[PDB]
Order: C-alpha cells, then sequence, then structure tokens
C-alpha cells in the first residue's frame, strides 16, 4: 500500500510504480526510473547483501 | 524500453488548435481552391 | 455553483499568437482569394 495506510484506509499501488513517486519528491522526474529499472534492482538487491 | 506500456491515442491540446483550425483552414482552402 | 464568482473575460493567450498570424493569414486569404 506504499504509505497511505498511515493516514486512513490502505490503497494498493504496484511496487514499480511506487518508486517513481519517491523520486518525484526528491526532485528528479519519474521517467528516469523506468529507463533504468533493471540495474537499480541489481544495485538495490546487492546492497543489502 | 519502458516495461508494461500500453497502447492508446494521445490528444494534443493543440489539436483544438490544429485539428479544429486546420479544418477551418481546410474549410477556407476548399472555398479558396474552388475558383 | 461556486459562490462569489465575478464577471470578466479570460484573455486567450493563444489568441494573440493566432491573431498575429491571422494578421498575416486572414490578410493573406483576402490578399489571395480576392484576385
Ligand atoms: C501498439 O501498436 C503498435 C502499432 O500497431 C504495435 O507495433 C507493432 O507491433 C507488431 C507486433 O506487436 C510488430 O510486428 C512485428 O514486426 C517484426 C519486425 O519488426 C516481426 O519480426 C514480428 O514477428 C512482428 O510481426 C510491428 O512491427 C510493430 N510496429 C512497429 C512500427 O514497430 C505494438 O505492438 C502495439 N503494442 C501493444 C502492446 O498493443
Ligand atoms: C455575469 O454575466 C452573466 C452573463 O454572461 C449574467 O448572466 C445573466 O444574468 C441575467 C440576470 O442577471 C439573466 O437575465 C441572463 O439570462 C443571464 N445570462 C447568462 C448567459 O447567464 C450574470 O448575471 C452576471 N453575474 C454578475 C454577478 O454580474
Ligand atoms: C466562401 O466564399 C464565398 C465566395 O465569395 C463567400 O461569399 C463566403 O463568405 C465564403 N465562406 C467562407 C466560410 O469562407
Ligand atoms: C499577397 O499575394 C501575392 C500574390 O498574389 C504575394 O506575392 C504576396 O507576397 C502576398 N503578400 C504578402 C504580404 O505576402
Amino acid at each position: 500500500s506504499g504509505w497511505t495506510f498511515g493516514a486512513g484506509a490502505a490503497l494498493q499501488i504496484p511496487f514499480a510504480m511506487q518508486m517513481a513517486y519517491r523520486f518525484n519528491g526528491i526532485g528528479v522526474t519519474q521517467n528516469v526510473l523506468y529507463e533504468n529499472q533493471k540495474l537499480i534492482a541489481n544495485q538495490f538487491n546487492s546492497a543489502i547483501g | 524500453v519502458v516495461i508494461g506500456i500500453v497502447n492508446n491515442t494521445v490528444y494534443d491540446p493543440l489539436q483544438p488548435e490544429l485539428d479544429s483550425f486546420k479544418e477551418e483552414l481546410d474549410k477556407y482552402f476548399k472555398n479558396h481552391t474552388s475558383p
């Protein structure tokens, strides 16, 4: 549900779509995420290792 | 490259500036090319 | 439905762009259709 469950009812969002919203608040457009989806997943998944 | 994209037609806000005025220009041109 | 609304005209910004071109184009049509 992302973060909407901290203000009332919980609403579902695809996880790929949700990460675009976080980049939107940072200051970078959401388009850059989809153009680099594959390497980010490898970068993030190996980060926790 | 974008995964999960879908097919549909997008509308330019300038289609009412082109599709609705190119037709007026066509409407004039048909009245203009007839003579 | 909105309370407190007032009366005036929303000056179209697309209008001067087309008007300046219509100062050409509408003039051109009268320049080209008349002969
Ligand atoms: C959205 O609409 C567009 C336009 O109709 C679709 O693009 C076209 O998709 C077909 C098959 O999906 C492509 O045919 C393929 O051509 C290749 C050769 O490049 C051939 O090897 C394949 O076996 C197949 O016949 C067609 O080329 C393609 N048109 C262009 C201009 O690339 C698109 O698939 C639609 N997408 C969805 C999700 O509906
Ligand atoms: C704003 O202007 C509109 C006209 O576009 C006014 O609407 C008219 O109001 C009169 C009575 O006030 C009616 O008899 C007309 O039938 C209305 N015409 C339309 C097209 O609505 C409106 O009253 C004006 N409002 C203010 C606050 O000036
Ligand atoms: C079409 O051309 C005729 C010929 O003069 C003219 O009377 C008429 O106003 C024109 N109409 C438009 C819409 O241009
Ligand atoms: C008016 O039409 C003539 C052709 O009849 C053309 O040569 C001229 O350039 C036109 N006027 C303008 C300002 O373009």
